[PDB]
């Protein structure tokens, strides 16, 4: 079912990049109505400017030239109960670097009870010129080969040590 | 039929106080709002049902002028006894007294019949 | 000599009286033969025609002196009476007494009485009897009273040794008569209860039943120690559960936003109705209780806007709780008997946290299984010994001539009888071809075949009937079966169709060619006698219990229906009618008593239901159902096919030879030294060890891949590379092993084959991935087979290996039974299809799942018309139905494991026809099908499996030489020593210390009274711990604390007293060391817990620490010999149980990995919810533990079964997950669950039983 998973934090200049914002309901069977406001402050700047608002299957964009014609929706389609609120940047620009707030406003419908839930997510991204492999991948790859070579050494080293013993035994017999 | 226990006859000495026992063993618990008890009286055997005691979460007395103020309730219905008490019995009080029970949630409607006779 | 019979005339009375007087002035066992009731010995031969049925003189000498008179019936039955006149009114000469004896002994008397009893029973089963029924009651009472008077005539009224009142059956009849008289002149349910009882004693007297009754009585008398052990164990477990889960089942979800000035207290003071509570607490749709919740992170969660709180009532009317000790004991009895234990498990975990599965785990295995099987053990041994002792003590015309001759001549059993059975197979194959959406043409085709086939079989019957004289015909015990069926068929042709599936049973004649199947068949046959008598007593018992329940709780069930049902309509299981009562008692014997009892208690009240149900349950399940298995276990403790084969050898060989004749008429020292090198290596313990560790690590890697793997990214990467390393390691191992051992040796070992194959799949997958050949359907499928990597671990450990061998050694023998069982189930399934195919469809309102009134939607056309004008309507069909002989088998499995059966039974008993809307109990009496099927399936078949497997184990053992087949080499030495313990002789007496004081202290501690006192104090400490309840005041809590402090001080006191006198000798006794340990533990506990409550903040740990106090209570087992013996038996069985447990864990681990891969992301319905799913490893294993005991397996299966809309959606987003859709695979799901429950049965259930049986014996011996 729903699994809250974190966005990556590094886009490639000139390419496409997806911002993940996932907020599961505590109880899956509950009934809700959700909508979103995304605010963004550029790096080296201190104020959060809203960029878009998504409600009832319609995406509203603000006028900011940083995002006109280059953000689209990848959230939950045709539901009015979102649980997945993501943004696709087409043609990433160095301008998109900075901090993003994924404000979620949720209205849960209960037996004779309605709750106004609000939750906020923080995503800090930085635009680079080239995608670079994660520390883990590289380290895991070098540690993989060493284990092979170490073991393989331990085997063959063991093999001759005992082969000489076998030769000695044969000679004595 | 509901488990209603009433004495079909009761004889009382004129001028004295009489208690008219209506007791039920309806299995379901008594909810004050659901529970209804209505008390009537007949001058002659087949006369009009002269209601004198309603129940609306509390004791509602019609306060009859044939029964000026000698009538009060004599029980605690949540202990399933709904009897009625008459002070200073007199010979027009001779006649039929009837207790009718309703026990929601229980569907069945109960009936009690007591003929009070007055001594001299 | 023979004619020793002589009439008792006053003169022989006077000669007996004179002799007694002589004996008095002066101031021996009798012929068991001539015993009353027993037949006259043929030594006396025939009776003079005038002496029969007459007061005759006493034969037996023992009594010849005392005063008596014997009478014999025309069946030579000896009846002894008292010569003394009853109340000195009439004498042994008075004609009236003679008449009495005569009429009493005639066969008429007893036939009349039992007739009477049977018709009285039919009148008791009457929920609503008419007015003539009072007349018939009068009749009955009068007859019985008259019989009683007759009995009191012959024997007298409490006069001498032989009198009416002296026999207790007569006392019962007299008591019954008095109660009946009393009720009429001036209680009634009780009085009628007393009436029915007559059947019990009056019908157990018939031949055959008496032996079974004796075995039943002996079982109850021998179960004493076992029951005490059960009580003790259950009590301790309840004390543990009460500590851990007191008040936890009152956790609920309460609104955080409230109307102003509404505190929880005010809210509670006002709320009364269900709807009122839904408004303030959180309830799931279709739930009478609120959602349980918890305060931890493994516990159940609460919606947003609702917070958890301990307030309100416990679930299931207030009856499921660990708040007091009584309630806890009920829950523990439920867990021992496994009755809805799944519900308890689940609720408990939702409120306490999933980390308490350990507590449930322990109880189910070490508790439930061990106690249930120990009960079986004692009953089995009882039956066996009874049977043993029983065996021991026992030790025109010419035209007919022409016709008959010809017909016999032309039939040849050699061939004609065999082709017939082949055709029977054909025809049952054709009966399996019937389904629900069949075309009209297909119907007609199968119908024509039915005609043909019965015609074939009937021509045969008539032919044989003519050939062999109709007399000798009927004589055969197979010919009469055949005739019956053919007759039925032709009748029907000219509800019976379902009885032609029995012709199949004729195939067991040809089993007399497969030796083993033949032997199995014979064992069964031998058994059927007592099988039947047992069935009779069971039916009598159920009948009587059903009548009693209807008499006591029926009126209550009618009058208080609204309490147990929102619609105020009698629930599907009630007791206001005889039939429904029978059914509830039957359900208890199958083992489901807690739901019905809840309802009973809610209407009748708690005390009456507890006792009824308890008694009912005890006798039926614990005793009678165990006699089924005991009988079958004791049972285990011509061929014309070959004639035809010889004919075939003649033919195929001869004809081919003639055809051939016609055709002829027409026409490396170094390398060897290297093998030894790598042999050394692959055997060194270090290599072994390394490889075991690798196998272990590879398995944890499998477990790490959950639906949350993508949150954890580092781990994901690590694991890919790790899998690459592991494959290298294992391939290197394979190659070394091919150079050490050799291809030959290698591929002959089976463990090696397994390993080869796993390595091979992994190599394939690696190639694919590294070659870019991945992302294909086989490649993904192969990725799921990684879950068999866990198997390598199996080969390394010896215990798992021993268990697996035993099972492999039985496979040969399980198969035969499987063939016999499969045939029986096929019959039943074809029948089912015929009766219930297509009739399980309804028109529900999907908004709330409610079969429409059926006055508003009669058929299907109308369901569909409603779907046109409105939505949320569906012509839904049950998932597990009887629509084809395949789904039939699954339905049946559910009915026979008693999990999922109710859903099916209901729809059956509601069936109208094919396209018509089911109606409430239209076909109420369809339960009979299930009764009969239920019976066979769960009682004979499964017990047959158990018997066969256990017999196989005993044979495996015997061939080795009595060596345990479930224990390893080292574990066997330990077994030998532990057994030595139970047979250790008393050790030397401890020398008395010589300092006056110590001499005195010694004298005190060595007296038996000292220890009796200590025992009574332990018993009182148990009571102190049982009075603790949820909601006790601070006053009570304080008082109980100081009592426990005093108990601690006293036990420490007896310990130091012992240490003074015994000195070092104190630690040379194992029990004394246990006591020391407990003493220290107790003090430590007190102190530490006092600290946690004040200094620290850990309520959870407070509880877990205070579990120590129960150690003082465990010191009770020393005093009770009966309890400690069984515990010693359990201790010996522990090593064997360990290996089985390890095997179970491996299999469970593999299954969990498979589930995580396939059953994750399915629609959360039925058994699959938010806390019991297959999404993580943990959640997975919990579910699988449940199912190990075949509990709730059906619920988990239903979500998996639906693979199409509108049941499931293929495109479900699964945000945060690459996978799309919530659909599940039906083929995969059935196999995944069925296989597990079978494996479980063959491992945990059958192995546990064997071990217990083996060691119980050992311990008692
Ligand atoms: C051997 C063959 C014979 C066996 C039969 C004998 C077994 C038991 C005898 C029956 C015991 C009679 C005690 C019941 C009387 C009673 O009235 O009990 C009162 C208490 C407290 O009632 P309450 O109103 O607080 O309950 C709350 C429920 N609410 C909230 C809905 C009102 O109820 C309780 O403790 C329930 C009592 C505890 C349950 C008994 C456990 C024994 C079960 C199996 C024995 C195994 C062998
Ligand atoms: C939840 C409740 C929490 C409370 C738990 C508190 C209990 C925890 C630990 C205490 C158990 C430790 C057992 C200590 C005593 C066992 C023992 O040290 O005794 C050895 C006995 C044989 O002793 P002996 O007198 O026959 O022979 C001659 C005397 N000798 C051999 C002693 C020299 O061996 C044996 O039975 C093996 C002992 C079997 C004991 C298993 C106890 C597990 C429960
Ligand atoms: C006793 C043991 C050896 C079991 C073997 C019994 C066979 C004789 C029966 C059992 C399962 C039966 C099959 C189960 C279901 C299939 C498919 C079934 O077709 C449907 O289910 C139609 C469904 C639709 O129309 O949508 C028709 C009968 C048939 C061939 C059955 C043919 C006879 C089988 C093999
Ligand atoms: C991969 C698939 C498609 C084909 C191979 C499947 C394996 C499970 C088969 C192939 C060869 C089989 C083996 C062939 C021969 C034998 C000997 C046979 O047992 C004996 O000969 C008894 C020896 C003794 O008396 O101890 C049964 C087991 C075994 C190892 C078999 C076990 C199962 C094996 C490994
Ligand atoms: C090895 C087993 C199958 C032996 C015992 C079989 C009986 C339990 C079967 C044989 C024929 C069955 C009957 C055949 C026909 C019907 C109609 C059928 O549909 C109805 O309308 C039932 C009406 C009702 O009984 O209330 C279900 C009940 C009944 C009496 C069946 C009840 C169960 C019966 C007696
Ligand atoms: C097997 O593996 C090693 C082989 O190549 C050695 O066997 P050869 O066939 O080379 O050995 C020579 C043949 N003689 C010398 C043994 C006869
Ligand atoms: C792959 O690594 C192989 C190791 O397990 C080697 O362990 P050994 O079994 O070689 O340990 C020493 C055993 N011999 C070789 C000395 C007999
Ligand atoms: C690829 C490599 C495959 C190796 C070739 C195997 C085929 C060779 C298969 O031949 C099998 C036998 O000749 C081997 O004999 P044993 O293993 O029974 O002798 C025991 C002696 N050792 C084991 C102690 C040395
Ligand atoms: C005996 C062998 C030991 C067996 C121990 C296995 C169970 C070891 C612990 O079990 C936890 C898993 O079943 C579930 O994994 P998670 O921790 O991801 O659960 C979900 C938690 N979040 C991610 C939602 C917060
Ligand atoms: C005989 C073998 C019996 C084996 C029985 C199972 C062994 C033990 C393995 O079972 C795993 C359970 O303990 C489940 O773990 P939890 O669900 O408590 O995980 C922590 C809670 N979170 C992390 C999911 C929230
Ligand atoms: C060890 C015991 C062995 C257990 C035997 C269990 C075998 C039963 C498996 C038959 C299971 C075969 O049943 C097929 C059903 O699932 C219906 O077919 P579907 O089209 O729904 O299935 C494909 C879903 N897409
Ligand atoms: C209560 C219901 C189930 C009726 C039970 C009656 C039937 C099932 C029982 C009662 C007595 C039993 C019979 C008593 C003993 C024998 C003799 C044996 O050589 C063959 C089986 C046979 C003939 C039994 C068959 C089954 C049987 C007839
Ligand atoms: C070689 C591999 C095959 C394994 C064995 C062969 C299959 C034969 C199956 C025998 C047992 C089938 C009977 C089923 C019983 C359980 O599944 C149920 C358990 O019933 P219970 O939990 O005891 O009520
Ligand atoms: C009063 O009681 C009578 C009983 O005869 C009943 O018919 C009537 O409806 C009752 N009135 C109310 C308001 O309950």
């Amino acid at each position: 079912g729903c699994v809250e998973v974190d966005s990556e934090t590094e886009a490639v200049y000139g390419m496409t990049f997806k911002i993940l914002c996932i907020s599961c309901k505590r109880r899956s069977e509950t009934n809700a109505e959700t909508f979103t406001e995304w605010t963004f402050r550029q790096k080296g700047t201190e104020e959060f400017v809203k960029i878009l608002r998504y409600e009832n299957e319609v995406l509203q964009l603000e006028e900011d030239e940083r995002f006109e014609g280059r953000v689209v929706w990848n959230g939950s389609r045709g539901t009015k109960d979102l649980q997945d609120l993501s943004i696709f940047i087409t043609n990433v620009t160095y301008n998109h670097s900075g901090d993003y707030e994924c404000h979620v406003y949720r209205l849960l419908f209960f037996e004779n009870y309605e709750h106004n839930t609000s939750v906020v997510k923080k995503i800090h991204i930085e635009v680079v010129d080239k995608a670079n492999r994660d520390m883990a991948s590289i380290v895991s790859e070098i540690m993989m080969y060493v284990l092979i070579v170490v073991l393989t050494i331990w085997l063959v080293a063991e093999m001759i040590y005992c082969y000489k013993k076998i030769a000695a035994a044969t000679e004595t017999a | 039929s509901m488990e209603v226990t009433v004495p079909a006859t009761l004889n009382v000495l004129n001028g004295s106080d009489a208690r008219l026992p209506c007791t039920f063993n309806s299995c379901y618990t008594v909810n004050h709002k659901q529970f209804s008890l209505n008390w009537t009286y007949q001058e002659c055997n087949n006369c009009s049902e002269e209601m004198f005691l309603q129940f609306r979460m509390k004791i509602i007395n019609l306060k009859l002028e044939r029964f000026q103020d000698r009538v009060e309730f004599s029980g605690n219905p949540s202990k399933y006894d709904v009897s009625v008490m008459l002070r200073n019995v007199q010979p027009e009080d001779e006649g039929i007294y009837n207790c009718y029970i309703m026990n929601p949630p229980d569907r069945h409607r109960g009936h009690g019949k007591i003929h009070l006779q007055v001594l001299m | 000599g023979p004619q020793s019979f002589v009439h008792f005339t006053k003169q022989s009375l006077a000669l007996i009286e004179q002799r007694i007087a002589e004996r008095k002035s002066k101031e021996p066992k009798p012929s068991s033969d001539l015993e009353a009731g027993k037949q006259l010995p043929f030594i006396y031969g025939d009776i003079p025609p005038g002496m029969v049925s007459e007061p005759l003189e006493d034969l037996d000498p023992y009594y010849a002196d005392k005063k008596t008179f014997i009478v014999l019936n025309k069946g030579k039955t000896i009846f002894r009476f008292n010569a003394t006149p009853a109340l000195y009114m009439l004498s042994p000469f008075s004609p009236l007494r003679r008449i009495s004896i005569k009429i009493l002994v005639h066969s008429l008397f007893s036939m009349l009485i039992m007739c009477t009893i049977l018709t009285n029973c039919i009148f008791m089963t009457m929920n609503n009897p008419p007015d003539w029924t009072k007349n018939v009651k009068y009749t009955f009472t009068g007859i019985y009273t008259f019989e009683s008077l007759v009995k009191i005539l012959a024997r007298g009224f409490c006069v001498g040794e032989f009198t009416f009142l002296r026999d207790p059956w007569n006392w019962l009849d007299f008591v019954v008569i008095v109660f009946a008289y009393l009720t009429e002149f001036v209680n009634v349910s009780a009085l009628r209860t007393f009436r029915v009882l007559r059947a019990l004693k009056t019908i157990s007297v018939i031949p055959g039943l008496k032996t079974i009754v004796g075995a039943l009585i002996q079982s109850v008398k021998k179960l004493s120690d076992v029951m005490i052990l059960t009580v003790f164990c259950l009590s301790v477990f309840a004390l543990i559960g009460l500590q851990l889960f007191m008040g936890n089942l009152k956790h609920k979800c309460f609104r955080n936003s409230l109307e102003n000035n509404e505190t929880l207290e005010s809210i509670m003071n006002t709320l009364e109705s269900e709807e009122d509570f839904r408004k303030y607490f959180y309830y799931l749709e279709g739930s009478k209780d609120a959602l349980l919740c918890g305060f931890s992170t493994d516990s159940g969660q609460c919606p947003e806007g609702y917070t958890c709180v301990k307030i309100g009532r416990n679930p299931d009317y207030g009856y499921t709780s660990f708040d007091t000790f009584s309630w806890a004991f009920l829950a523990l009895f439920r867990l021992m008997t496994q009755d809805y234990w799944e519900n308890l498990y689940q609720q408990t975990l939702r409120a306490a946290g999933k980390t308490y599965m350990i507590f449930f785990v322990v109880v189910i295995f070490l508790g439930s299984f061990y106690l249930i099987n120990l009960i079986l053990a004692v009953v089995a041994m009882a039956y066996e010994e009874q049977n043993q002792a029983n065996i021991e003590e026992a030790k025109c015309s010419p035209y007919w001539i022409k016709f008959k001759k010809c017909i016999y001549f032309i039939v040849m059993d050699p061939f004609v009888d065999l082709a017939i059975t082949i055709c029977i197979v054909l025809n049952t194959l054709f009966m399996a071809m019937e389904h629900h959406p069949m075309t009209e043409e297909f119907k007609n085709v199968l119908a024509i075949r039915n005609l043909v086939f019965t015609g074939i079989f009937a021509a045969e019957m008539v032919l044989k009937l003519i050939a062999m004289d109709p007399y000798e015909y009927f004589q055969v015990g197979w010919n009469i079966f055949d005739s019956l069926i053919v007759t039925l068929s032709l009748v029907e042709l000219f509800g019976l169709s379902v009885l032609r599936s029995f012709r199949l049973l004729r195939v067991f004649k040809l089993a007399k060619s497969w030796p083993t199947l033949n032997m199995l068949i014979k064992i069964i046959g031998n058994s059927v006698g007592a099988f039947g008598n047992l069935m009779l007593v069971l039916f009598i018992i159920v009948f009587i219990f059903a009548v009693v329940g209807m008499q006591l709780f029926g009126k209550s069930y009618k009058e208080c229906v609204c309490k147990i049902n929102d619609d105020c309509t009698l629930p599907r299981w009630h007791m206001n009618d005889f039939f429904h009562s029978f059914l509830i008692v039957f359900r208890v014997l199958c083992g489901e008593w807690i739901e019905t009892m809840w309802d009973c208690m809610e209407v009748a009240g708690q005390a009456m239901c507890l006792i009824f149900y308890m008694m009912v349950f005890f006798i039926g399940n614990l005793v009678v159902l165990n006699l089924f298995l005991a009988l079958l276990l004791s049972s285990f403790s011509a061929n014309n096919l070959q004639i035809a084969v010889t004919r075939i050898k003649k033919g195929i060989n001869y004809v081919k030879q003639t055809l051939r004749e016609f055709i002829l008429k027409a026409f490396g020292k170094i390398w060897w030294n290297i093998r030894k090198t790598c042999y050394k290596i692959v055997e060194h313990s270090w290599f072994e060890s390394f490889i075991v560790l690798m196998i272990l690590l590879s398995s944890g890697a499998l477990a790490f891949e959950d639906i949350y793997i993508e949150r954890k990214k580092t781990i994901k990467i690590i694991l890919e590379y790790a899998d690459k390393i592991f494959t290298y390691i294992f391939i290197l191992e394979m190659l070394l092993k091919w150079i050490a051992y050799g291809y030959k040796t290698y591929f002959t070992n089976a463990w090696c084959w397994l390993d080869f194959l796993i390595v091979d799949v992994s190599l394939v997958t690696l190639v694919a991935n590294t070659l870019g050949y991945s992302d294909l359907g086989p490649i993904k499928s192969l990725r799921t087979l990684r879950a068999l990597r866990p198997l390598r671990a199996l080969s390394r450990f010896e215990g798992m290996r021993v268990v697996v061998n035993a099972l492999i050694g039985a496979i040969p023998s399980i198969m035969n039974v499987l063939l016999v069982c499969l045939i029986f189930w096929l019959i039943f399934s074809i029948m089912g299809v015929n009766l219930f195919a297509g009739k399980f469809y309804e028109c529900i309102n999907t908004t709330d799942g409610s079969r429409f009134p059926a006055s508003q939607v009669p058929n299907r056309s109308e369901c569909f018309a409603l779907m046109n004008v409105s939505q949320n309507v569906r012509w839904k069909n049950l998932k597990v139905n009887f629509d084809n002989v395949g789904l039939g088998y699954l339905s049946l499995l559910q009915v026979a494991t008693f999990k999922g059966w109710t859903i099916i039974m209901y729809a059956a008993v509601d069936s109208v026809n094919v396209d018509k809307q089911p109606k409430y109990e239209y076909s109420l009496y369809m339960y009979i099908y299930f009764i009969f099927f239920i019976i066979f399936g769960s009682f004979f078949t499964l017990n047959l499996f158990i018997c066969v497997i256990i017999d196989n184990f005993n044979q495996q053992k015997k061939k080795l030489g009595g060596q345990d087949i479930f224990m390893t080499e080292e574990q066997k030495k330990y077994y030998n020593a532990m057994k030595k313990l139970g047979s250790k002789k008393p050790q030397k007496p401890i020398p008395r210390p010589g300092n006056k004081i110590q001499g005195c202290i010694f004298d005190l501690v060595t007296n038996q009274a000292f220890d009796i006192s200590i025992m009574v104090l332990i018993c009182l400490n148990m009571v102190t711990m049982m009075v603790e309840k949820e909601g006790q005041s601070q006053h009570m809590t304080e008082v109980l604390y100081w009592i426990n402090v005093v108990f601690i001080i006293l036990f420490t006191g007896e310990c130091v007293l012992k240490l003074i006198s015994l000195r070092h000798y104190y630690f040379t006794v194992g029990w004394n060391i246990f006591d020391f340990v407990v003493v220290i533990i107790s003090i430590v506990g007190m102190f530490l817990a006092d600290l946690i409550e004040t200094y620290f903040v850990s309520p959870t740990l407070f509880r877990v620490i205070r579990l120590a106090r129960i150690g003082r209570i465990l010191r009770l087992v020393k005093g009770a010999k009966g309890i400690r013996t069984l515990l010693f038996a359990l201790m010996m069985s522990l090593p064997a149980l360990f290996n089985i447990g390890l095997l179970l864990f491996l299999v469970m681990f593999i299954y969990a990995i498979f589930g995580m891969s396939n059953f994750a992301y399915v629609k959360k319905e039925d058994g699959i919810n938010d806390m019991f799913n297959f999404e993580t490893f943990g959640n997975s294993m919990i579910c699988l533990f449940q199912i190990t005991t075949s509990a709730g397996w059906d619920g988990l299966l239903a979500p998996i079964l639906n693979s199409k809309p509108p049941d499931c959606d293929p495109k479900k987003v699964h945000p945060g997950s690459s996978v799309e859709g919530d659909c599940g695979n039906p083929s995969v799901g059935i196999f995944y669950f069925v296989s597990y429950i079978i494996i479980s049965f063959l491992v945990v259930v059958n192995m546990y039983i064997a071990v217990i049986l083996e060691n119980f014996s050992v311990a008692t011996e």
